[PDB]
RNA sequence: GUGGGAGAGGGUGGUGGAAUUCCCGGAGUAGCGGUGAAAUGCGCAGAUACCGGGAGGAACGCCGAUGGCGAAGGCAGCCACCUGGUCCACCCGUGACGCUGAGGCGCGAAAGCGUGGGGAGCAAACCGGAUUAGAUACCCGGGUAGUCCACGCCCUAAACGAUGCGCGCUAGGUCUCUGGGUCUCCUGGGGGCCGAAGCUAACGCGUUAAGCGCGCCGCCUGGGGAGUACGGCCGCAAGGC
């Protein structure tokens, strides 16, 4: 059981219901691939350096989770199934490494 | 892959006397473990050769150690084999 | 050339595994999209090497640009 | 017959020919020119001269649509990319900016032998 | 063993943007392309140039190096899983368990073969245009295998450090990657450079030996005939030993 970080960038265009629906499907996802959520950051609408899906912006979440490694990929596969989801990036959590310290 | 726990089991299992880390027994048991883990990896990924080199080297070390056991103590040897399900 | 500004003297302690931090990572891309050399970052061998990956993760998410058009010239 | 007056100028440069297309702010071409547009036939189309000419022509035809302001995109590395720039600069058109767009791959396709020893 | 470190080492799955080609749509008009110069070629069924959308294949710019990993061939976008080697500190455990290694088995760039698949760019053969005294070529326009994927063969090479493996002994200076410590410095593993002694036909090698030594394998014996003939063995073949 390892710590990862799940990055999800979805539609700038979602209103309250559609978005809290997406978030709901994400919860259900994580939960049914066996992930416990340690902390979360919803940074929301933010300004992309290049256009993704013809939209210049994206809605950013990040979730730091503990899950079984063996299912990690399938989880992402699931997260990606959704239409409104245009980026998924899962990382194995790494301890912060800082220059100038 | 192989947890500090899985390892601990196998060592505390095979140790002559408590705290015996590197006896011929133990080494042969860790090896067997690593080898079976690895050959299992290689029943899929039959295309991964560089690992399979690791495997041959590993079996070399194993056999080395055993023929040394057979040399010094035909007992500890025979017993450790049957317990470890080797000779093939 | 390149003895004028080293991006290491620019900020002090900063997380180099942080691929979400735009304005800091963004400090390492040239006028084009290009990831700057060790020269002008003045990073260390390993620092540089780590910058590479974290910046590519940033790129892939949409935070950092892949290539940018050159102004003037 | 749009009457554009604010627009884009694209200079495209070869060791073969230099070619200037002018569009509206939306990228849609109004008028253009090249080395062969003016009478040059052979290699001559790649001359800095030939380039100056194509520039000037393109701009003049563009005054006919009533253009004044233009932002300038440049692609290709060519002889006379810069004389075409310089040409347009005072064609009496006002150059509001210049950009180098010359497209570079991340190693997409094996170039022809002519371009190899690199990928 | 324990605890920490660096890495294009390997297998699988997913996946990102740049570029080319193709298709669709808009704007647009007389040429584009290509060369020493040109022609073949493409364009009025509207090409090049430009903007918008889509499809597909292949390869991963910058970082990137004087760098890292690997037994070797060789390995470079990013993510995850599986997995091999390796190094440092602790000096904890085994107690000579070591070295080399005929045969055997495994791997083994490229090209090449079989079954399918895929085929954007490139491109043997090939079809053209130029060039030339000719030009079965160098240049130009096309193009098939192939290059790509899976599975199975093929076993070759300037497969090169043209330098077999292991261990010990023999001044140093400097650059670098990467661990450790009482962190001006010290200490361990790797990549370079200059040099003591020494060696070498010379060039040059010199703690990454081509020096001084021991173990063990492979290999050499004037040039051509010849990597040929013959026999055997392997191979679907091409061919290999
Ligand atoms: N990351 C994928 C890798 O695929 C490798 O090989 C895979 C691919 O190369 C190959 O073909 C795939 C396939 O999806 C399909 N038939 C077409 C597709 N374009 C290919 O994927 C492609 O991806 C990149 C671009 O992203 C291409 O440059 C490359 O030719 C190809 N790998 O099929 C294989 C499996 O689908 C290895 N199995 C492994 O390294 C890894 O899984
Ligand atoms: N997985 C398919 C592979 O394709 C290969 O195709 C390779 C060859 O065509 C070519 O090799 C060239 C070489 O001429 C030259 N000596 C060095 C050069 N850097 C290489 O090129 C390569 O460089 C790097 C590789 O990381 C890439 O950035 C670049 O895209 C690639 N063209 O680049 C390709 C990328 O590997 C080989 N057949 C082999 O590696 C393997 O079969
Ligand atoms: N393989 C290259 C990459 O290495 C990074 O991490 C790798 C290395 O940093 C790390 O090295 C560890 C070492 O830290 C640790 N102290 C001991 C461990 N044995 C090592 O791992 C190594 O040896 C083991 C067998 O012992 C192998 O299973 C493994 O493949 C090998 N990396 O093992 C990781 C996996 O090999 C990347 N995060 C990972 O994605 C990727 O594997
Ligand atoms: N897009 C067109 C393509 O045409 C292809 O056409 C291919 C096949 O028709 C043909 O292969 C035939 C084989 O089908 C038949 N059973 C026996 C025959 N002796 C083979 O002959 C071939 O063998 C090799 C491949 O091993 C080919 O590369 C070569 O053209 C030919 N000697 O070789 C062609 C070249 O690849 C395939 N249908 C497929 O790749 C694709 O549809
Ligand atoms: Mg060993
Ligand atoms: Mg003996
Ligand atoms: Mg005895
Ligand atoms: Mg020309
Ligand atoms: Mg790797
Ligand atoms: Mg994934
Ligand atoms: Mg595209
Ligand atoms: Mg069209
Ligand atoms: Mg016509
Ligand atoms: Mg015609
Ligand atoms: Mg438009
Ligand atoms: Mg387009
Ligand atoms: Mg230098
Ligand atoms: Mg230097
Ligand atoms: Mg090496
Ligand atoms: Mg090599
Ligand atoms: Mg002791
Ligand atoms: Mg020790
Ligand atoms: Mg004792
Ligand atoms: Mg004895
Ligand atoms: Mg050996
Ligand atoms: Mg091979
Ligand atoms: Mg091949
Ligand atoms: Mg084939
Ligand atoms: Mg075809
Ligand atoms: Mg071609
Ligand atoms: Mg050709
Ligand atoms: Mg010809
Ligand atoms: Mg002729
Ligand atoms: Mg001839
Ligand atoms: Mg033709
Ligand atoms: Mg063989
Ligand atoms: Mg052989
Ligand atoms: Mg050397
Ligand atoms: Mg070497
Ligand atoms: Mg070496
Ligand atoms: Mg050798
Ligand atoms: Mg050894
Ligand atoms: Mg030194
Ligand atoms: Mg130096
Ligand atoms: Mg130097
Ligand atoms: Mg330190
Ligand atoms: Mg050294
Ligand atoms: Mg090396
Ligand atoms: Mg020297
Ligand atoms: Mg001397
Ligand atoms: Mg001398
Ligand atoms: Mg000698
Ligand atoms: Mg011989
Ligand atoms: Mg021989
Ligand atoms: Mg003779
Ligand atoms: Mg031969
Ligand atoms: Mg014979
Ligand atoms: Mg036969």
């Amino acid at each position: 059981m390892r710590r990862y970080e799940v990055n999800i960038v979805l539609n700038p265009n979602l209103d309250q219901s559609q978005l809290a629906l997406e978030k709901e499907i994400i919860q259900r996802a994580l939960e049914n691939y066996g992930a416990r959520v340690e902390k979360v950051e919803e940074l929301g609408l933010r300004r992309l350096a290049y256009p993704i899906a013809k939209d210049p912006q994206g809605y950013f979440l990040w979730y730091q989770v503990e899950m079984p490694e063996d299912r990690v990929n399938d989880l992402a596969r699931e997260l990606r199934i959704r239409d409104n989801v245009r980026r998924v990036m899962v990382v194995k959590s790494q301890e912060p490494f800082l220059a100038n310290a | 892959p192989i947890t500090k726990e899985e390892k601990q089991k196998v060592i505390q299992e095979f140790a002559r006397f408590p705290g015996d880390t590197g006896s011929t027994e133990v080494q042969v048991a860790l090896l067997t473990l690593r080898i079976n883990r690895l050959s299992e990896h290689l029943k899929v990924h039959k295309k991964d050769h560089h690992s399979h080199r690791g495997l041959l080297m590993m079996v070399g070390q194993r056999r080395r150690l055993l023929r040394y056991l057979q040399r010094e103590d035909p007992e500890r040897y025979r017993a450790l084999i049957e317990k470890l399900g080797i000779r093939g | 050339p390149s003895r004028k500004a080293k991006v290491k003297a620019t900020l002090g302690e900063f997380d180099l595994r942080d691929y979400r931090n735009v304005e800091v990572l963004k400090r390492f891309l040239s006028e084009t999209g290009k990831i700057l050399p060790r020269r002008r970052t003045g990073l260390s061998a390993k620092e540089q090497r780590i910058l590479a990956k974290t910046i590519k993760r940033a790129r892939i998410l949409g935070l950092l640009p892949f290539t940018e058009k050159l102004v003037r010239k | 017959k749009r009457q554009v007056a604010s627009g884009r100028a694209y200079i495209h440069a070869s060791y073969n020919n230099t070619i200037v297309t002018i569009t509206d702010p939306d990228g849609n071409p109004i008028t253009w020119s090249s080395g062969g547009v003016i009478g040059y036939k052979g290699s001559r189309k790649g001359t800095p001269y030939a380039a100056q000419l194509a520039a000037l022509d393109a701009a003049k035809k563009a005054m006919a649509y009533g253009m004044q302001s233009v932002d300038v995109i440049v692609r290709g590395t060519g002889a006379g990319r810069e004389q075409a720039i310089r040409a347009l600069q005072a064609s009496g058109l006002q150059v509001k900016s210049i950009v180098d767009d010359t497209p570079v791959p991340h190693n997409g396709c094996r170039p022809k032998k002519k371009f190899r020893k690199a990928s």
